[PDB]
């Protein structure tokens, strides 16, 4: 069991340069066959290994990314530097630090050689623009009185800045059928999303429906009703 | 760069030749010189090298049986070959090693034009021509073939031309074979309709140079 | 005092050979000097490391001399030199116009001007950089993995000798007639508590 | 470089049964150099098989793989449901180290309709200059459902967002969301909007239609 | 002892096809194997070095990959001067051990021909020297594999014919074949009748042609 932690400013501005810190419990840098390797992966994109560095100081870099690209160890303090630079606005992924190792057997046949199991990695985006507060807006079910017992209502998050944001309805006393749907950027460079919650339409005259949208970056606690309304 | 060869050419089993390789814009004392075997029809076959420091290897069939060099007089190869036995026809090439201009190793980059070295007593001797009319027919679809029949010749080249040269059409000259003998023996054929079997002249021109050999044939169909 | 006994407690000394002298005897003649000369070669040219021997590497890189007095170590070390995409840091002088004398270095770094055209700072067709680095890669075979050898050579000239094996001490017995061997006294007797 | 393959793009396979994907490379290299790799949706990777043909630390005998050269497969016999993770293969032959594609394992179910649903930007969001009009389709399997936006029958393009959300755990459904975002120049020049839903579990196409001032 | 295996041994294929050949080697050779073009009566060219790199002045539509011990060299367009033979050929054991591959010939690609047959008996004047050639000649076929069985009485024959095969032509894309049964005077006086039958994937059917001594 190896701890694994990676550390860096999750918000960075583009065409600049940003270091990326990496802490490793539970092995040493001073052992025979032992790496440590930096991988980026990309929102819902395959993955992609960027860095390398054994025990011996010895460092691998990415053909495709090798110009502005450095990877550094530290023995003494369990410690890994990554500095990479001149990010832009597609280079928001997810940073990942990982252990590597070989396994050889009273002959040195290699047997394969692994990654370790990974760190908890770090969401990094970049983005030239301000914080911004999430605007909710309330999404009401259409006039209909049965329509079958069913009808869906919900929250839309707008105009928010970065990614996550903690949706919460009833105060967590609702959460059947409750779609929360995924970020989605729009073309100003800012984001969107909702959280929708499927209840019975001989229900919506009997239940107060609230939603608590929490966004620490811009330290928003919002609190939206959401009514029925008639046509 | 060129790798020219010299001192080919036929000796009797158990004789002893050389070889040289003259070279051009290449050392052949700073650099990998390798002799290669190639038989007639047959792949490759490396034999020997020697390194730029002036250290040679053979290969196992020919070990302590070829001796390699290196003449810096005139920058050339040079191999002796003794106790020459039937397995010893072929075309030797004077190659250079580790060459090309990414810098990759193990390669034979320039090959040499290869020069002929042929281990036989055959006894060197003229030809024997024989005709082969076609088939006693009247048409059989305006396609009748008649040729002629080398054998028991040695060694090659031997020529073999129709008309002086002018019946190149419709002519296959198939490549020389060698029998237990030691002679040689090819079939050169040409076609010809039945209605012209009776028409024109046909004539066979076997030159063997070797032998200082000229032999003309008429090739003439025959009836039954 | 160089203790031979730490040589076995080592790796399985994929290659150990020792030449003109016997294992179990440099432990016993006492030498004036030793070289330990260590570099990491492939397994196919183990072998090219010995006396009167030719090769590649025999010839341009490392010649042992024709009476060459020791033996050398060889031993496996895919373990350290393997790295995943090929470890380019371990080079060897592929082209050169002559033959070391024996222990000798050849460190110089210039294009290998074989050809009737000079470089002069062209690495252009017929310029050739002599120094060809290993692969070592970990899926390599036994001939093309990295083996790490370690020759020494004893020299035993007329200086005083000041390098060799440890010389064992057996118990100390008294009033017992026994032959005794103090620092090369040698006698027989009987050994008594004294006050001198 | 040698480029990797996963084959298929989605596996869709219930648990309990077998199931089997390949990965193939562009060009030759030596079987250990292969591993395959498995990571849950917002989670790190964990190593599943190092040498593509010898099972990792703590792997249940259950996952299994083989191949050669340029092609290798791996197949896992008893799956649960938590078990259903993203899988890589990724080559240690060469810089740079590349993984696959990614290949999504999902569990089967019958083909349900979608049930779908309006939702027409609120009265602030108008008052904010640019409106919003989200619609909603739930329950269905599996995730593909074209969808369509039209103002007065008018085929709109370029000025529309889907948003998907992953599998139910529950019921083994999905959730689709279409934003359409308009000012208030093109918001106030029509009067009706709609979205259409096209599935394997609908025969039909589905347009719903609402109109803004009205309702 | 390094020894390698090249499929196909024969790849015909025509102009502007990609082809594909592939060498493999008993043991690792890794990227210590070489790719050369030898031309029928010509010097080889080195095509692919380091296992992966072209040369200077090559096209770039070969390709050589392959590592472990499948090799393959690839052509992406396949010029009408192109059909010669390629050689894999290691370096590992670079000291003593050079070894090459069988080698494939590229021949140029056509429709299938007929060949057509004919019977060469001996001449008369070559009878008197106790020495008789019967030659049967195929002509204008395409594959070069053909079959030739050689009937004395009813009875086959083999083991004392001498078969040849002419290059490729240049006009038609066809072949050429020779065989050849040398006897003695006694032996051909000892039989009447013989025949070459005749086996093409252009015949439907092997085709016997025949001749007698006492007729002709
Ligand atoms: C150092 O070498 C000795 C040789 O006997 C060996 O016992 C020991 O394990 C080695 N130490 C390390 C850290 O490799």
């Amino acid at each position: 069991q190896i701890t694994l932690k990676e550390s860096g400013p999750t918000l960075v501005k583009p065409t600049q340069t940003l270091t990326l810190t990496c802490t490793f419990s539970g092995f040493s840098l001073s052992t025979s066959g032992v790496g440590v390797a930096w991988i980026r992966q990309p929102p819902g994109k395959a993955l992609e290994w960027l860095a390398l560095i054994y025990w011996d100081n010895d460092k691998r870099s990415s053909p495709s990314l090798n110009n502005r690209l450095t990877i550094t160890k530290d023995t003494s303090k369990n410690q890994v530097v990554l500095t990479m630079t001149n990010m832009d606005p597609e280079d928001t992924a997810t940073y990942y630090c990982a252990h590597f190792f070989s396994h050889y057997d009273s002959s040195n046949y290699y047997y394969g050689s692994w990654f370790d199991p990974w760190g908890q990695g770090t969401l990094v985006t970049v983005s030239s623009a301000s914080t911004k507060g999430p605007s909710v807006f309330p999404l009401a079910p259409s006039s209909k009185s049965t329509s079958g017992g069913t009808a869906a209502l919900g929250c839309l998050v707008k105009d928010y800045f970065p990614e996550p944001v903690t949706v919460s309805w009833n105060s967590g006393a609702l959460t059947s059928g409750v779609h929360t749907f995924p970020a989605v950027l729009q073309s100003s460079g800012l984001y969107s999303l909702s959280s929708v919650v499927t209840v019975p339409s001989s229900s919506l005259g009997t239940q107060t429906y609230i939603c608590n949208v929490n966004h620490k970056p811009s330290n928003t606690k919002v609190d939206k009703r959401v009514e029925p309304k008639s046509c | 760069v060129q790798l020219v060869e010299s001192g080919g050419g036929l000796v009797q089993p158990g004789g002893s030749l050389r070889l040289s390789c003259a070279a051009s814009e290449i050392t052949v004392s700073s650099n990998y010189m390798n002799w290669v075997r190639q038989a007639p029809g047959k792949g490759l076959e490396w034999v020997s090298v020697v390194y730029p420091g002036g250290s040679t290897f053979y290969t196992d069939s020919v070990k302590g049986r070829f001796t390699i060099s290196r003449d810096n007089s005139k920058n050339t190869l040079y191999l002796q070959m003794n106790s020459l036995r039937a397995e010893d026809t072929a075309v030797y090439y004077c190659a250079r090693e580790s060459g090309g201009f990414p810098l990759a190793e193990g390669a034979f980059d320039i090959w040499g034009q290869g020069t002929m070295v042929t281990v036989s007593s055959a006894s060197t001797k003229g030809p024997s021509v024989f005709p082969l009319a076609p088939s006693s027919k009247s048409t059989s679809g305006g396609t009748a073939a008649l040729g002629c029949l080398v054998k028991d010749y040695f060694p090659e080249p031997v020529t073999v031309s129709w008309n002086s040269g002018a019946l190149t059409s419709g002519v296959h000259t198939f490549p020389a074979v060698l029998q237990s003998s030691g002679l040689y023996s090819l079939s050169s054929v040409v076609t010809v309709p039945s209605s012209s079997l009776g028409t024109q002249t046909y004539i066979c021109n076997v030159n063997h140079k070797p032998s200082n050999t000229k032999v003309d044939k008429r090739v003439e169909p025959k009836s039954c | 005092v160089a203790d031979y006994s730490v040589l076995y407690n080592f790796a399985p000394f994929f290659a150990f050979k020792c030449y003109g002298v016997s294992p179990t005897k440099l432990n016993d003649l006492c030498f004036t000097n030793v070289y330990a000369d260590s570099f990491v070669i492939r397994g196919n040219e183990v072998s090219q490391i010995a006396p009167g021997q030719t090769g590649n590497i025999a010839d341009y890189n490392y010649k042992l001399p024709d009476d060459f007095t020791g033996c050398v170590i060889a031993w496996n070390s895919n373990k350290l030199d393997s790295k995943v995409g090929g470890n380019y840091n371990y080079l060897y002088r592929l082209f050169r116009k002559s033959n070391l004398k024996p222990f000798e270095r050849d460190i110089s770094t210039e294009i290998y001007q074989a050809g009737n055209k000079p470089c002069n700072g062209v690495a252009g067709f017929n310029c050739y950089f002599p120094l060809r680095s290993y692969g070592f890669r970990p899926t390599y075979g036994v001939g093309h993995q990295p083996y790490r050898v370690v020759v020494l050579s004893f020299e035993l000239l007329h200086a005083p000798a000041t390098v060799c094996g440890p010389k064992k001490s057996t118990n100390l017995v008294k009033n017992k007639c026994v032959n005794f061997n103090f620092n090369g006294l040698t006698g027989t007797g009987v050994l008594t508590e004294s006050n001198k | 470089e040698i480029v990797l393959t996963q084959s298929p793009g989605t596996l869709s396979l219930s648990p309990g049964e077998r199931a089997t994907l390949s990965c193939r490379a562009s060009q030759s290299f030596d079987s250990r150099y292969l591993g395959w790799y498995q990571q849950k949706s917002g989670q790190a990777p964990r190593l599943l098989i190092y040498g593509a043909s010898s099972r990792a630390t703590g792997i249940p005998d259950r996952f299994s793989g083989s191949g050669s050269g340029t092609d290798f497969t791996l197949t896992i016999s008893r799956l649960e449901p938590e078990d259903f993770a993203v899988y890589y293969c990724q080559q240690f032959g060469d810089s740079p180290f590349t993984f696959g594609q990614g290949t999504k394992l999902e569990i089967k179910r019958t083909v349900a309709a979608p049930s779908v649903f309006i939702f027409p930007p609120s009265d602030e969001q108008l008052k904010s200059g640019t409106a919003s009009v989200v619609c909603l389709l739930n329950n269905f399997y599996p995730r593909e459902a074209k969808v369509q936006w039209k103002v007065d029958n008018a085929l709109q393009s370029g000025n529309s967002q889907e948003s998907v959300t992953e599998q139910d755990s529950k019921d083994s459904t999905y959730s689709l969301s279409s934003t359409l975002t308009l000012s208030k120049a093109d918001y106030e020049k029509h009067k009706v909007y709609a979205c259409e839903v096209t599935h394997q579990g609908l025969s039909s196409p589905v347009t719903k239609s609402f109109n803004r001032g009205e309702c």
